[PDB]
């Protein structure tokens, strides 16, 4: 069978990033040794070690939709994968508020809408509980 | 010794998706999304791996891909002369589709939910529109991506300036204006499989405006959904038979049902009832035979049954319908079926749309509402 | 991959000729053959020769001994008592089978001498060296010698290589396939008046050391076949096109205004085929000749066209500048796609002819409108449907028989009959129309790119054919080459209308079903006829109701019978608005004929032709008169037009009057129209009010305002109510009256039309305008009411008939001193006198066809001459008749005239197989078959067109009338 390829973006600090850029535009085998990603198994934490130097990531949520597009020609464009994680290295804290772009800043606070009316989950833990019960009492309330 | 043909009294006055895509292959095209994959619809998570080279936990080195990015490229322009110089068409199989080579580009969405989005294996194109400036023009300022046209009638909902060039997208779901933005220099980009991480630098970044839908997604429980979904499983249905290797061509009924397990089996034994029979005794014994009086379609007939746009209309359709039901007038407005009637209605000129209302994806005063008001 | 069927490979070609004598007819010259061979021992090297006399050949200067043989020359054994057709076609096949280059075989076979095998078996070079000499050439070479004195420059004497596919052997030993690809070295030393026009560039031009004489070389780069390579010697004018610089035209002498005129519109073609196309034209020169007595009215070789002098017009005349202006373009579309890329085997053919043909007809699109090419496109549909059904079909890419039933061999392209040459070709464009439908034209257009910048960069290699076979298309690399460029393979449509060899025939009738507001179509295909074969795709089906024009495609599997549609409102019947057509537009339609019940106008099945097909729907007829009058289809309001010939309702008149004195419609439906509303009017007498049809409508559209039978005087200028003129009498002469007689109210109107034309204003010529009269005047001639087969003379003559032959007297005469552009005029009254004499109204005598059907008329005059002959041979079963025509067949100077013969009697025959006929000797069959056995030994068209005579005449068994 054929399994959908799974990207995301690696954000660095900026002289690592220096550092990775030129391994990377180099293109030898000797940057497959310098550059190391272990990703623990709380699943938003990891270590991307830079020259064997260790740098703690956070994988975040992007609030935009990124989708990777190759081209032969570059007149069409054919969509490869979608891209909605960053490891970014240095719940609420893995929702990343901006957007990858300049113009996309404080996009998911400003140019979003929101419609309002985990919580899914919490009423389904609330019913288990009283299934598991005998008796349940309920009333709407007020302030006490 | 002329023409002599009234030709202006009889007649007064494109996009070729990947085979895995036309084929509506079912990593790319899924067959059914349950509630959870339809939240994470477009934003698919990172998923641990239990077998492979990944799965094992520990540090796992990157691996650079320039040597396999030029090498594909050098192979697909000795096959490309080797065919007689023209363009080509490449993405045959699957394995065209990765992102290890090519020229990758970027394109982030400024809605967070679009009316429209494409599965991936389907291709798109960029068009630079530029209006010429009155009288004497230098000539379209050259852009990296796309081929230019020179548009006198805008096709977006407002107009563009003279000597002004708009890139978009432009494909059979929707048209959106593109705006070509350098990368931050701390980025790359990780593609992770099964076996190791490989790593890409990106250069060029598209951020994607307002679309402008092309496609009508349909509403929930409308005649255009049910004929989707039927002729889904029927595509379906024809390919598990091409696929079956006994010379009575034989299928399972609970391969389709692990396919469709939301369908009830009434519906999938009525797809079933013309094109196949059941054997319950004997050889091929509980299998649905193909019947021998019956032409099985060619592969022509099975892509002319359902097209790709049409399966990205009823995703959008069902995950709209899954973020309406979880969250409990105005969010009914902003279905996509609402709004893709509304532009298309707007742009044969039936109606007009209030441009400042409640569908506004950005909640400010930036962006358009496609919602219907009346011309007067 | 293309792997040769020779164990040698040609490189290199000098074909130099002396001594071209026209006064004996006669050349002598030798031929330098390049060979390397790719398999050692090769021991015999096998060529191809006809009618060459061959001197002495040397291999690298070393004497070789030579043996020729040809089995074609006389097929089957004079001692043979065999009569049935079926063993002559075997025998006619494998004898061309043991000639055929294209297997490893050849004519002549030459000897390796003994000193060579060590030079041979380690595979280095070969130097042939023939020489030979065509004493008196009855193929290949034509001299048209004239008999005016003077020198042969003075009198206007030319030659030029004749032939079709593979007849390059007739005039000098080569490898006469279509894969042997080699470069070119061609000199010809000629008088000092003449020109040689050839293939390739002319690098220089020497003079003899007499200068009497001159040299003329030629150079070939570009690696041709030997069938591509041509020639023609004359004293030609020549004219170097003004537009474009690398064109030279070369004509006949005292034609060179007609050449001006003519050629003036070609670097518009070079310009659409270059445009349409991305690539330029290949060869470095282009060489238009135009001849006298050609054998195909265009001949197309590289880098040179052969066209025959009739087709120069000059600037007045009109009706032939189109059929001039597409032979020029289809000799281009054959420069490109068949002298360029060349052929891989015999089969693969449909693929060159079906390009070409593909080509041509985007140019007559771009050109003519579009509406001529839809015109064009179904007159082509409706010849191939009417071949197929009438015998067999026509199998494009058969595999090696594949076609067992047809009476001759489809191995070889000189075993076929000329009738199945012409509808392959026609076939194989309307097969790539099809595929043009299934992957769109942009993609056509770029699978042709593609093919040509391969062989272009092909052409420039100097490898002996490690590259230069890239230049050769087969069917595996042109559908390799389409799933390349598309990413969609055409299999299922290669296997239905290539591999397949038949046409579909719907008949189509519909209901209405009023309660579910539904159309019930219902199809059924004929597939048990001779000619047909199943349909199973998909069907597009038009239906225009009253809400507009909605497309519908129907799946029509073999089970299937039934297809039930859905249909829209009425409610543009409940208000007056206006129904919106196939087009963007709208008009107002009087619906006081159509159905309360039904919205739906008119139903079309197959609207685009999208298969071959033949359509036999069952509409109303009010359906069919709203399809005549509102469409936006040329090809829809024909077939309504042809349909109504079965309603001859007043309705129906209305509806083809409207389109008669409508403007703005296509001029050849209303031309149909015509004939369709004479065919009306016949069947209703002693229904009709008024006047005759069209004579009311010919005085207001053509005549005077004041005088109504008075003629306005002739200007041509408008081109559609110029061929509207010049066909409504014709239609006009077809009415009838009760009494099965001509009205004289119509005679007498074509009468005062032929008085009172003037034609000193137009700039244009009446020609065809009096030629059209004179076709009118023979169309209104009824049967004579003969008693006791009384002797036809002058005194019982009708009175009727009287004016026509003094008419037609005065017009052959006036011709005779004041002739027209080719003689139109005479072949007009030519067939109207054997249209007299087919009625009793002239003796039956046929000594005045036989006196213009003599060797110095032209061309045109000759073969209506022969018309009339073969018809009058038909009906008066005459013996001598029928040998004066067999003897014209097997010595005549013209080899057309002789093609053309054998074509109409096989079109006319004297007598069917069915037929007692007192022409049926034993005599008659061994001068027939050794006719085909013998005699055309020397044509491959006379051959082909003999068998078919044959055939036509006797069958596939053995002559009945024998013993």
């Amino acid at each position: 069978p054929h399994e959908l390829e799974s990207q995301f973006i690696l954000r660095l600090p900026p002289e690592y990033a220096s550092t990775v850029r030129r391994a990377v535009q180099s293109g030898h085998v000797n940057l497959k040794d310098r550059l190391t990603i272990e990703l623990h198994p709380d699943g938003r934490h990891g270590i991307v070690r830079v020259d064997r130097v260790p740098l703690a990531s956070k994988l975040v949520d992007l609030p935009c939709v990124m989708e990777s597009l190759k081209t032969i020609d570059k007149k069409t464009f054919y969509k490869t994968a979608d891209i909605c994680q960053m490891l970014v290295s240095t719940e609420k804290k893995f929702i990343w508020n901006h957007g990858i772009t300049l113009p996309l800043k404080n996009v998911r606070k400003r140019r979003f809408r929101k419609t309002a009316k985990d919580v899914e989950k919490e009423v389904k833990r609330l019913l288990s509980t009283d299934a598991e019960a005998v008796s349940t009492r309920w009333e709407i309330i007020a302030e006490d | 010794p002329w023409n002599l043909s009234n030709d202006e009294y009889y007649y007064p006055k494109i996009i070729q998706h990947s085979i895995p895509a036309v084929e509506l292959r079912q990593p790319f095209f899924p067959t059914h999304m349950g509630p959870i994959k339809l939240r994470q619809f477009h934003r698919p998570p990172l998923k641990k791996y239990s077998f492979g080279a990944l799965s094992q936990p520990g540090p796992h080195s990157v691996q650079p891909l320039l040597k396999h990015i030029k090498k594909k490229a050098k192979m697909r322009e000795q096959e490309r002369q080797a065919s007689g110089g023209g363009e080509m068409f490449f993405m045959r199989t699957p394995q065209d589709l990765t992102g290890k080579d090519g020229d990758l580009i970027l394109a982030e969405y400024s809605e967070e939910n679009g009316p429209l989005m494409m599965q991936v294996g389907m291709a798109t194109k960029i068009k630079n529109y530029y209006k010429r400036k009155p009288g004497k023009d230098p000539g379209a300022p050259d852009c990296k991506y796309g081929e230019t046209v020179y548009c006198h009638t805008s096709p977006f909902l407002g107009s563009l300036h003279p000597g002004q060039l708009l890139q978009a997208f432009e494909n059979n779901l929707f048209r959106a204006p593109i705006y070509l933005h350098k990368m931050p220099e701390t980025d790359f980009l990780i593609i992770r499989t099964r076996q190791g991480y490989y790593i890409r630098e990106l250069v060029d970044i598209f951020v994607v405006g307002q679309q402008c839908p092309l496609f009508e997604v349909p509403g929930p429980n409308s005649k255009r959904a049910n004929t989707h979904i039927r002729d889904f499983l029927q595509v379906f249905i024809y390919r598990l038979f091409w696929k079956s290797k006994d010379r009575p061509r034989r299928i399972r009924m609970e391969d389709i049902k692990k396919a469709f397990p939301s369908h009830s089996e009434s519906s999938i034994r009525k797809r079933l009832k013309l094109c196949a029979d059941f054997k319950r005794t004997g050889m091929d014994s509980n299998w649905w035979v193909l019947k021998s009086d019956f032409r099985l379609p060619t592969e022509e007939e099975i892509r002319a049954m359902v097209s790709p746009e049409q399966c990205c209309a009823y995703y959008s359709m069902i995950a709209a319908e899954q973020r309406l039901k979880d969250a409990g007038d105005d969010e009914v407005r902003t279905a996509p079926w609402n709004t893709t009637r509304a532009f298309i209605a707007a742009m044969k000129g039936k109606c007009l749309l209030e441009v400042t209302g409640v569908a506004d994806p950005t909640g400010c005063g930036e962006g358009f509402s496609y919602v219907k008001i009346p011309n007067k | 991959g293309f792997e040769s069927p020779r164990p040698y490979k040609l490189t290199h070609q000098v074909v130099c000729i002396n001594n071209i004598n026209f006064q004996r007819k006669s050349v002598v010259g030798f031929v330098e053959l390049t060979i390397f061979p790719t398999v050692a021992n090769l021991n015999r090297i096998k060529l191809n020769s006809k009618q060459c006399r061959i001197y002495r050949v040397r291999i690298n200067d070393l004497e070789a001994a030579f043996i020729y043989n040809d089995p074609t020359l006389e097929v089957c054994h004079s001692e043979s008592k065999q009569r049935n057709l079926n063993y002559f076609s075997n025998a006619y096949a494998a004898a061309v089978s043991a000639v055929d280059p294209d297997a490893g075989n050849g004519e002549l076979c030459i000897k390796v001498p003994s000193e060579l095998w060590k030079h041979v078996d380690e595979l280095k070079v070969l130097k042939i060296h023939i020489n030979f000499s065509l004493d008196q050439p009855k193929g290949g070479l034509h001299f048209v010698v004239p008999s005016v004195e003077g020198s042969m420059a003075e009198r206007g004497a030319h030659v030029f290589s004749c032939g079709y596919q593979n007849s390059t052997r007739f005039w000098f030993p080569c490898v006469d396939s279509y894969s042997e690809l080699c470069t070119w070295k061609l000199e010809f030393t000629v008088d000092a008046a003449m020109v040689a026009v050839s293939n390739g560039d002319l690098v220089e031009t020497v003079y003899t050391h007499d200068m009497r004489k001159k040299t003329f070389h030629y150079m070939l780069t570009i690696p041709t076949a030997a069938s591509n390579i041509s020639l023609a010697i004359g004293p030609f004018e020549i004219l170097v096109d003004p537009y474009m610089h690398e064109v030279t035209h070369f004509c006949l002498p005292q034609l060179l205004p007609l050449l001006k005129h003519t050629t003036s519109y070609l670097h518009e073609v070079f310009e659409f085929y270059e445009e349409i196309l991305t690539c330029r034209y290949p060869y470095s020169c282009f060489k238009t000749v135009f001849i006298d007595e050609a054998y195909v009215e265009v001949a197309a070789y590289a880098s040179m066209s052969i066209f025959s002098t009739n087709l120069l017009h000059s600037a007045m005349i009109i009706d032939e500048t189109p059929l001039t202006r597409r032979c020029l373009a289809q000799s281009l579309a054959q420069q490109f796609f068949g002298c360029f890329i060349s052929r891989m085997s015999w089969s693969d053919e449909w693929v060159l002819k079906g390009i070409s043909g593909y080509i041509y007809g985007l140019w007559m699109k771009k050109t003519f409108g579009v509406n001529e090419y839809r015109h064009w496109i179904k007159e082509e549909l409706d010849k191939i449907v009417a071949y197929e059904l009438k015998t067999g079909g026509v199998l494009l890419h058969p595999i090696f028989n594949p076609a067992s039933h047809l009476h001759f061999s489809i191995k070889h392209p000189h075993t076929l009959s000329w009738e199945y040459y012409s509808m392959f070709q026609c076939k194989a464009h309307l097969v790539m129309r099809l595929i043009e439908n299934r992957i769109s034209m942009e993609f056509m257009l770029q699978v042709f790119n593609k093919l040509l910048s391969l062989a272009s960069t092909a052409s420039s290699q100097k490898f002996q054919s490690h590259m230069w076979s890239q230049m050769l298309v087969s069917t595996s690399g042109f559908l390799k080459s389409i799933s390349n460029v598309s990413g969609k393979d055409i299999q299922p449509l290669i296997k239905q209308w290539v591999d397949q060899s038949g046409v579909v025939k719907f008949y189509g009738s519909f209901a209405f079903n009023r309660k579910r507001n539904v159309l019930e179509l219902e199809i059924k295909q004929d597939y048990t006829s001779p000619g047909t074969q199943k349909y199973v795709g998909p069907l597009k089906v038009t239906v225009q109701e009253l809400d507009g024009s909605f497309n519908h495609t129907l799946q029509i599997e073999e089970n299937s019978l039934k297809h039930d549609i859905p249909c829209h409102s009425k409610s543009r019947r409940n208000k007056k608005k206006k129904i919106p057509l196939m087009n963007g537009e709208e008009v107002d339609m009087d619906l006081s004929a159509m159905d309360a019940d039904s919205p739906l106008l008119w139903i079309r099945i197959d609207p685009d032709m999208s298969v071959l097909r033949k359509v036999e729907f069952e509409q109303a007829d009010f359906m069919w008169q709203y399809q005549l009058r509102y469409e936006r289809d040329v090809v829809a309001q024909q077939e309504s037009i042809l349909a109504l010939e079965k309603f001859p309702t007043p309705a129906s008149r209305l509806a083809l009057t409207d389109i008669l004195e409508q403007e703005q419609c296509f001029y050849r439906v209303r031309m149909s129209a015509c004939f369709c509303l004479a065919k009306i009017a016949n069947s209703m007498v002693s229904t009709w009010t008024g006047p005759p049809a069209m004579k009311s409508l010919f005085t207001r559209m053509f005549c005077c305002k004041s005088c109504p039978n008075i003629v306005k005087t002739n200007n041509f200028m408008s081109f559609q109510s110029y061929f509207l003129q010049k066909t409504m009498p014709v239609a006009m002469a077809l009415l009838r009256d009760v009494h099965n007689l001509c009205p004289k109210e119509v005679l007498t109107f074509i009468l005062d039309l032929i008085k009172y034309n003037d034609n000193r204003k137009n700039k244009f010529s009446d020609n065809y305008y009096r030629a059209e009269m004179i076709d009118a005047l023979a169309n209104s001639v009824t049967p004579a009411v003969s008693v006791n087969n009384e002797v036809r003379t002058l005194d019982n003559l009708n009175p009727d008939v009287r004016l026509i032959l003094e008419e037609i007297t005065r017009f052959l005469n006036m011709e005779k001193l004041l002739p027209s552009y080719r003689h139109t005029i005479t072949v007009s009254c030519l067939r109207a006198i054997r249209v007299l004499q087919k009625n009793g109204h002239v003796p039956s005598d046929p000594a005045l066809f036989k006196s213009y059907a003599e060797y110095g008329h032209f061309v045109d005059i000759r073969i209506a001459a022969l018309e009339a002959v073969v018809d009058y041979t038909k009906v008066d079963r005459s013996y001598e008749e029928l040998q004066w025509l067999l003897n014209m067949i097997q010595n005549d100077p013209v080899p057309y005239v002789r093609h053309k013969i054998l074509n109409m009697l096989t079109k006319n025959p004297p007598f069917t197989k069915n037929m007692e006929s007192p022409l049926c000797n034993e005599a008659l069959v061994d001068q027939l078959w050794k006719l085909m056995n013998s005699g055309t030994s020397h044509d491959w068209r006379l051959r082909c067109g003999a068998v078919d005579l044959y055939f036509t005449l006797f069958g596939l068994s053995r002559p009945s009338c024998l013993p």
